[PDB]
């Protein structure tokens, strides 16, 4: 209820006021074991983080339990992946994985690598804002399991409802920056359209994860590794 | 299943 | 140019463009197999996109390209396409998957394809969405347009920018032929980009709706379960899949 | 000579 009761500033204040902090890696050469390591240490650590966040996404706590673990079940890879993308942005040709760990494409995870960084090529041309970015962030998180969901069809509703706000509040956000009606719409349009090919990393990206997990090369928390679970199930 | 679960819990 | 065509006529050419709707091999003389089935969808989907690939020439902007980026968009999004079609058409059919007008068929029936079920849900579930916000065909050609032209546009030396950017160009114009329609609708503005979000929102569960179909097709594929056609596999490689 | 090409031009 109190979500649908915020204002379009209001909004965007708790989602600021939400965002995670950036976490650093561990501090020779890579191994493949090695590289690999930190990345999977570096996202369980995030992921604590992020069902912090999720929380204090407006709306999220009005949902059941269940909900929230699914809806994170189905996220919680696109929101690392847009973390990073948005992270990137202003480092043309590399992954700010951390302050400490920022690498360039120089088994199998270079073709996703050219991704997010297409994908943060992408940001950068459009210049995408904070604001923005944690309007799409909740948007990926309350969007993406909702789909795969009279306790239930009011749920729905709910979220739908929410996510309309979202999108008041990114449209907000750049008739405030000045653009014309037109561009308003073409812009969102533009940034909800990236999303499908979030999406379509993470649904990637799970698959390698899955290779590097039957493959013992690299321990995976056990966090990690139930949310890996819940992609296959 | 049910790390995720108890983390949406912890306060 | 795509750029000079206005709203309404931007919506003629889809609607003109629309591919028909074939009919399946059905053979009701003997009950499902799992391979028999997979063998329904694969030459079902095998024909489309022998039509599909006549659409995609006549979406605005696409035959602009050279041919080794029609051959990206397409094999970026084909299944993509094929899923949004079939959910579209299955619309007005509550609880089933319409393939084709002779291939009606309920979660129960795929039940032989192993892992087909899970992918079954979803597209019925696409399909209740598209029912419960009630999407029009001029609705339905703008976002199977848009599919075509942004799933593989990410994924593109100085005539590389300029093609992405008129892709983006055109992707626009469609965004600007979406909200036409939704005004004439006598939708308000605030529900308009509501509405716009709505069904965008709805393309990445295609995404994704898609990738899981490639998935499950490559170990079809992997079990020889069903031959597939020289295309078929062409454009399952494309995904170079594992 | 992938097969979608020369589909492509037909
Ligand atoms: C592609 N990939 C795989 N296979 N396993 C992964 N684990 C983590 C990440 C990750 C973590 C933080 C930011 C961006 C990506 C990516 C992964
Ligand atoms: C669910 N699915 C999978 N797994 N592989 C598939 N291949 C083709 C189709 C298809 C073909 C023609 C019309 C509608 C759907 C569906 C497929």
């Amino acid at each position: 209820s109190l979500a649908l009761s915020l204002t379009a500033d209001q909004m965007v204040s708790a989602l600021l006021d939400a965002e995670p902090p950036i976490l650093y890696s561990e501090y020779r050469p890579f191994s493949e074991a090695s590289m690999m390591g930190l990345l999977t240490n570096l996202a369980d650590r995030e992921l604590v983080h992020m069902i912090n966040w999720a929380k204090r996404v407006p709306g999220f706590v009005d949902l059941t339990l269940h909900d929230q673990v699914h809806l994170l079940e189905c996220a919680w890879l696109e929101i690392l992946m847009i973390g990073l993308v948005w992270r990137s942005m202003e480092h043309p040709g590399k992954l700010l994985f951390a302050p400490n760990l920022l690498l360039d494409r120089n088994e199998g995870m270079v073709e996703i690598f050219d991704m997010l960084l297409a994908t943060s090529s992408r940001f950068r041309m459009m210049n995408l804002q904070g604001e923005e970015f944690v309007c799409l962030k909740s948007i990926i998180l309350l969007n993406s399991g909702v789909y795969t969901f009279l306790k239930s069809l009011e749920e729905k509703d709910h979220i739908h409802r929410v996510l309309d706000k979202i999108t008041d509040t990114l449209i907000h956000l750049m008739a405030k920056a000045g653009l014309t009606l037109q561009q308003q719409h073409q812009r969102l349009a533009q940034l909800l359209l990236i999303l499908s090919h979030i999406r379509h990393m993470s649904n990637k990206g799970m698959e390698h994860l899955y290779s590097m997990k039957c493959k013992n090369v690299v321990p995976l928390s056990d966090l990690l590794l139930e949310m890996l679970d819940a992609h296959r199930l | 299943h049910k790390i995720l679960h108890r983390l949406l819990q912890d306060s």
